[PDB]
C-alpha cells in the first residue's frame, strides 16, 4: 500500500540495534521503529564509498 | 580493559558486588559482534537488580 | 452426628476446592520463564515477551 525505505548510516557494529522495541541513545535518542512494524531492515559494507 | 585472560581450562571467575553497573559502558569498548542474553535482554539490565 | 450434612457440605468444598486450585494455576509456567507477568516484561523485550 505504502512503501518507505527509511536510510541512515551506521560505522560497523551497530546494525543490532535498529529492531522494534529497543532501546538506546540511538533508539530513544535518534531513531525509533514501532513495535508493529511490517518490513525489512538492511545492512551492508560500503567500504570505498565513505 | 585488562591485557591477557587466562586460559579456557583455568578461566578466572571475577565476582562482583555492592556497586551500580551501568552495561551500557561496555558497549563503547571492542565490537559486539555478539552480545546474546538467554535469559533477559541485553536491555532490560540497567532496569533491574541482581 | 456430624457428618449428617455432608451431600451439602462437599458443594461448598467442591466449589472451594475449585477456584484454590484454579489460583494456584497461576504458579504454573506454562512454557514460560517465570509465572509473574511482571517479572517478564521486566527482564525480557515486548518481541521475546510476547
Amino acid at each position: 500500500t505504502n512503501v518507505y525505505a527509511d536510510s541512515f548510516v551506521i560505522r560497523g557494529n551497530e546494525v543490532s540495534q535498529i529492531a522494534p522495541g529497543q532501546t538506546g541513545n540511538i533508539a530513544d535518542y535518534n531513531y525509533k521503529l514501532p513495535d508493529d512494524f511490517t518490513g525489512c531492515v538492511i545492512a551492508w559494507n560500503s567500504n570505498k564509498l565513505d | 580493559n585488562a591485557t591477557t585472560f587466562a586460559s579456557v581450562y583455568a578461566w578466572n571467575r571475577k565476582r562482583i558486588s555492592n556497586c551500580v553497573a551501568d552495561y551500557s559502558v561496555i558497549y563503547n569498548f571492542a565490537p559486539f559482534f555478539a552480545f546474546k542474553c538467554y535469559g533477559v535482554s541485553p536491555t532490560k539490565l540497567n532496569d533491574l537488580c541482581f | 452426628t456430624p457428618s449428617a450434612l455432608g451431600k451439602l457440605q462437599d458443594v461448598v468444598n467442591h466449589n472451594a476446592q475449585a477456584l484454590n486450585t484454579l489460583v494456584k494455576q497461576l504458579s504454573s509456567k506454562f512454557g514460560a520463564i517465570s509465572s509473574v507477568l511482571n517479572d517478564i516484561l521486566s527482564r525480557l523485550d515486548p518481541p521475546e515477551a510476547e
